[PDB]
């Protein structure tokens, strides 16, 4: 899976 | 940052006359993605042409294949043309047969 | 030695030409086996590699997880980009790029090696996860506005969750399932070609991994073949050390 992605 | 595409044009298989194959441009080495690149067959764009999924490498370069099936012929001549906001104008690289 | 598990995201702004464009890969070492493009009509993550036409079997939802996420993170990003901008003080006129780079490194037995996260903006460093897994370094000033909204949200902790859990065994899983493609070692087809002007080239065809040493000049950077492999040439004896050569060859004209 992918993993989370988190706003900059 | 900006980062001018390294191109190579080149077959899948030693070329033979008269026996299917693919014709390749890899693009490489280039910053930002947006990238023009057209296979020319005596002068004229190819159809149908296909790519490679965006990736890039650790240097945050990005880098593309670009593919066609063909099957080569003694007089037929093939380039890649590519455009980009690092050149200027596009650059033509020819297949050559032998690299 | 080792394997990794690398997935790669590239986020940019298109202005005048409609929402930005967001496009993932995944790797498991050289082979790419996973992709996702916004601009797709209704756009799914699909497979690339033979075995991830088999993982519905396992995982009938894998499929629906993996869009699901990627449709979040291009929504994400595409507000990434704006914040990024306001935090370099630049016009909504200009293209602009995020890219992410994160994965896995395992050693033999399942362990992890080294696990990472990090981003670039226009191309260069912007932010990236400390070898620690638990804190991050931003490579400017701009980008201190995201340490400290990453900092105080804990993101962190959910990096090393997954780089340490997930992603570790999402390789595992990948290297068996995959393992006809993955775990095999194709040594180069060797051989010299003659063009007087005189120039020798030896040829490296069809060889996976990617890594090979060619020595005899020219050199050309390794390229793929198109078909999941890859080649490279040199133009006396021409040496080749690949991993699927038992031995370095030697070749002559």
């Amino acid at each position: 899976d992918f993993a989370n992605t988190f706003l900059p | 940052i900006q980062r001018t595409p390294k191109i190579q044009v080149y077959s899948r298989h030693p070329a033979e006359n008269g026996k299917s194959n693919f014709l390749n441009c890899y693009v490489s080495g280039f910053h930002p993605s947006d990238i023009e690149v057209d296979l020319l067959k005596n002068g004229e764009r190819i159809e149908k042409v296909e790519h490679s999924d965006l990736s890039f490498s650790k240097d945050w370069s990005f880098y593309l294949l670009y593919y066609t099936e063909f099957t080569p012929t003694e007089k037929d001549e093939y380039a890649c043309r590519v455009n980009h906001v690092t050149l200027s104008q596009p650059k033509i690289v020819k297949w050559d047969r032998d690299m | 030695g080792f394997h990794s598990l690398r997935y790669f995201y590239t986020a940019w702004s298109r202005p005048g030409s409609g929402e930005p464009r967001f496009v993932a890969v995944g790797y498991v070492d050289d082979t790419q086996f996973v992709r996702f493009d916004s601009d797709n009509a209704s756009p799914r993550a699909e497979p690339r590699a033979p075995w991830m036409d088999l993982v519905e079997q396992q995982d009938p939802q894998y499929w629906d997880r993996n869009t699901r996420n990627a449709r979040d993170a291009a929504q994400t990003y595409r507000v990434g980009l704006d914040n990024v901008r306001g935090y370099y003080n630049q016009s909504e006129a200009g293209s602009h790029t995020i890219q992410r780079m994160y994965g896995c490194d395992v050693g033999p037995h399942g362990r992890l090696l080294r696990g990472y996260d990090q981003l670039a903006y226009d191309g260069a460093d912007y932010i990236a996860l400390n070898e620690d897994l638990r804190s991050w370094t931003a490579a400017d000033l701009a980008a201190q506005n995201t340490r400290r909204k990453w900092e105080e949200a804990g993101y962190a902790e959910r990096d090393r969750a997954y780089l340490e859990g997930e992603c570790v065994e999402w390789l595992l899983k990948h290297l068996e399932n995959g393992r006809e493609t993955l775990l095999r070692a194709d040594p180069p087809k060797t051989h010299i070609t003659h063009h007087p002007i005189v120039t020798l080239r030896c040829w490296a065809l069809g060889f996976y991994p990617e890594e090979i040493t060619l020595t005899w000049m020219e050199l050309v950077e390794t390229r793929p073949d198109g078909n999941g492999a890859f080649q490279k040439w040199a133009a006396y004896t021409c040496h080749v050390q690949h991993e699927g050569l038992p031995q370095p060859l030697t070749l002559r004209w």
